[PDB]
């Protein structure tokens, strides 16, 4: 009892200031994954021909 | 209802234990270390730079 | 709270294990030849001025 | 008695006050099996994420 | 008591039903408070490592 109640208040707090960003940065990270997943094929050769 | 809920509350408890005491102490330096590169990327001059 | 992080295990456990591997494929060479990555790193600010 | 009285109305209350939820405090057993199911089966079929 | 007859017989054969599955995994609680015991302290421990 007396760990769940230390550990519960530390993930809690850890939550609370560090949800929101998680959230609105998954949020905004959709864009750019498509973005990066069109652009699959001009990766590899790229990177190749500019090594 | 309760007996497997017991059971894979008591395996599952033992591989969180086993999984922290492996992966704990790196998992840990990787956050401390993107944290560390990201504030500093994120300055006011690497802002307005970037 | 317990269904939430089940429901996200089930939809993301076999996406999680192909970028755990592939995640695993980029990092080996970045590793094999980090002396390289350093170098690179502390020579391109002055090249930069 | 009148301790008796008052374990009574408080069981009431508490269990009413608990079973307001009640749609969560059925699945809670089902849902604590299945995420730790969940979390047994991702633990197991990555053995190599502490090399990663 | 009469006019929560059918109520009072529902939640005997629900606490029978409970009990009898919490009997029969007993050794299982016993471990199951064991490993409890010091999991929420490794929890805690890295949570507050990271918060």
């Amino acid at each position: 009892l007396v760990a769940a109640v230390g550990f519960g208040n530390t993930g809690g707090d850890i939550f609370e200031r560090g949800g929101p960003y998680l959230v609105r940065g998954a949020q905004d990270l959709l864009p750019t994954s498509a973005l990066l997943d069109e652009y699959s094929p001009a990766l590899f050769c790229t990177i190749r021909n500019y090594h | 209802e309760l007996a497997n809920a017991l059971q894979d509350l008591n395996r599952v408890l033992k591989t969180t234990r086993e999984f922290l005491d492996r992966n704990g102490g790196v998992l840990t330096h990787d956050i401390d270390n993107l944290e560390q590169v990201t504030t500093a990327i994120l300055q006011p001059e690497p802002r307005d730079g970037l | 709270a317990a269904g939430s992080l089940a429901d996200l295990l089930s939809d993301n456990r076999p996406l999680l294990k192909d970028t755990i591997g592939y995640l695993d494929v980029i990092q080996a060479p970045l590793v094999e030849q980090k002396q390289e990555v350093s170098d690179i790193l502390v020579q391109m600010p002055q090249a930069l001025k | 008695s009148t301790q008796v009285n008052q374990l009574l109305v408080n069981a009431q209350t508490l269990l009413a006050a608990v079973n307001e939820r009640g749609r969560s405090v059925s699945l809670l057993l089902e849902r604590v099996s299945s995420v730790s199911r969940q979390v047994e089966g991702f633990v197991d079929e990555n053995p190599n994420l502490n090399h990663v | 008591q009469v006019n929560s007859g059918d109520a009072i017989q529902r939640w005997a054969a629900n606490l029978n039903t409970l009990a009898a599955q919490s009997a029969q995994n007993d050794e299982a609680l016993r471990s199951g408070l064991q490993q409890a015991a010091p999991t929420a302290d490794q929890l805690n421990a890295v949570f507050s490592d990271v918060r």
